[PDB]
């Protein structure tokens, strides 16, 4: 591979999975304060109804 | 002298093929993403537990990501090309010092209303209740299939004596894997066919097929896939996993292009 | 994508510093040798006026 | 042989060598940080597909 | 059945850091011995030129 | 609303560390490649002079 | 299994494209085309090598 210093593909591979897990991360430490797995419409959009119908 | 230099220019093209190739799979991922989380979510749907306001929810969030297929197919360019568009026809790469010696590539379209996405579906006219049950004498059930690969394949299904209308289905999913079978409210089965290795239309017979509906062959694609009733739910996580295996082999062939090329590099360098 | 476009954007506008390196060496050696034929030749002229005074 | 300037041949192979080693050493510092040894199909073709339908 | 297959979902998608971290060991003294091979392959060309200055 | 726009106060003025620190190690290698260039480009000069003393 | 034979005969084409590709400045090395060359290795006529590539 190509050995040069302006473009770095395994740290550009490293951030993007950096950010797969602290969101991730970030999406529990929320859901462990809150005590709901169901918190905003994007975690489960059928369990968000039936879970204010119940 | 000039195969030194061809060869240099040979590398630079073999490597543009590799980056088209990763670059398709790119978005491969998250096409296999968004197909896993329609499967996961149509069989929340397949419930009875929900009423039609919490399924009228999910074919709301279903729309949404079949919008997704649909763009992604479009999106993805690679500097002004269209890799998943379909219009990206066989590109051969040159990747030899001479000429002629090129390899072909094709990346087939993967737009949701794609045929090869979805498959043949079958109905049963007439429904049977919970009260039914499979009466002896009737329970012989054969289907005559074409098939890609070793093809003219009859299957015959005999019927446990005494089973009602869901465990029938059950029944028909164990013994083989070309044919998914599920009720929906009445007891009417729906057979699927995945387009991609079972292309033709499938025949039914035996004494359990006349005392069901034959039904007509009808084609679904992802496009068309629509969950409202749990009926659509059953008949869809069917779609879904035609359209999981048909993506997850194009991917594979993606990727056998890369190794290809990976061991092409080398082998020209060396 | 734009992480593989990225990778796209090397080798095609990006240099490898490891085969350019040695390309710029060779001709460093390639100017030194080159130049020293020149202070070589000089001498030709010189001691072709030398057979007569 | 030919102790020349225009042709470096141990330089060659030098390069050769190293481009197969940053490629795998690249291959690697992606399978730490997402933890799957199989992420894209040319890992491992077969095993991508049986992996996803696990 | 889940507690199953997820296992089966190991060693067939997820990666052992036991034996990928020595794979990327190795590798990073790979590439730097190799690296440190081209420091001295560059001044081959030079030597040739030293007999003649 | 204030947690959220707080959240939205960020990737548009807040900075990351993942991509900015690569960004400056990135500018960090390019400024030594550059100013190791100049060692090399003030001898071209002295080359010139050298075929004649 | 269908996948696997995918990448056997995408293989199987490398085989046959490298057979016929390696040329050494138009000639074929390994196509089979290339019969016992003979090389002349000494001061006089007559005292070539054989060589033959299958």
């Amino acid at each position: 591979m190509a050995v040069n210093v302006n473009t770095n593909v395994s740290a550009m591979t490293a951030q993007r999975y950096l950010t797969s897990a602290t969101n991730a991360q970030q999406s529990s430490m929320e859901r462990l304060s809150s005590g709901y797995k169901i918190n905003s419409a994007k975690d489960d959009a059928a369990g968000l109804q039936i879970s204010n119908r119940l | 002298n000039v195969q030194s230099r061809g060869l240099g220019v040979a590398v630079r093209n073999a490597n543009d093929g590799i980056s088209m190739a990763q670059t398709a799979e790119g978005a491969m991922k998250e096409t296999t993403n968004i197909l896993q989380r329609m499967r996961d979510l149509s069989l929340q749907s397949a419930n009875g537990s929900n009423s039609k306001a919490d399924r009228v929810a999910i074919q709301e969030e279903i729309t949404a990501l079949n919008d997704e297929l649909n763009r992604v197919a479009e999106t993805t360019s690679f500097g002004g090309n269209k890799l998943l568009n379909g219009t990206f026809a066989t590109k051969s790469f040159q990747i030899g010092a001479d000429n002629g010696e090129a390899v072909m590539l094709n990346i087939k379209d993967m737009r949701s209303d794609n045929a090869l996405m979805g498959g043949k579906t079958y109905q049963a006219a007439n429904g049977k209740d919970k009260n039914w049950g499979v009466e002896a004498g009737k329970t012989d059930l054969t289907i005559t299939l074409k098939d890609k690969r070793e093809g003219d394949v009859t299957i015959s299904i005999n019927a446990k004596e005494g089973d009602d209308i869901e465990e029938l289905a059950t029944y028909i999913n164990g013994q083989t894997d070309m044919i998914k079978a599920s009720v929906d409210e009445e007891g009417k089965l729906q057979l699927f066919t995945d387009n991609n290795r079972i292309d033709g239309a499938a025949t039914f017979g035996g004494a359990l097929a006349g005392e069901l509906g034959i039904g007509a062959a009808q084609d679904v694609t992802v496009d068309t896939l629509d969950v409202t009733t749990v009926g659509g739910a059953q008949e869809s996580v069917a779609i879904v996993d035609a359209a999981l295996k048909y993506v997850d082999s194009h991917r594979a062939e993606l990727g056998a292009f890369q190794n290809r090329f990976n061991h092409a590099i080398n082998n020209l360098d060396n | 994508i734009n992480e593989n476009v990225n990778a796209s954007k090397s080798r095609i506008k990006d240099t490898d510093f490891a085969k350019e390196t040695t390309a710029l060496t060779k001709a460093q050696i390639l100017s030194q040798a080159s130049s020293s034929v020149l202070a070589q030749a000089k001498q030709a002229p010189n001691s072709a006026l030398a057979l007569l005074g």
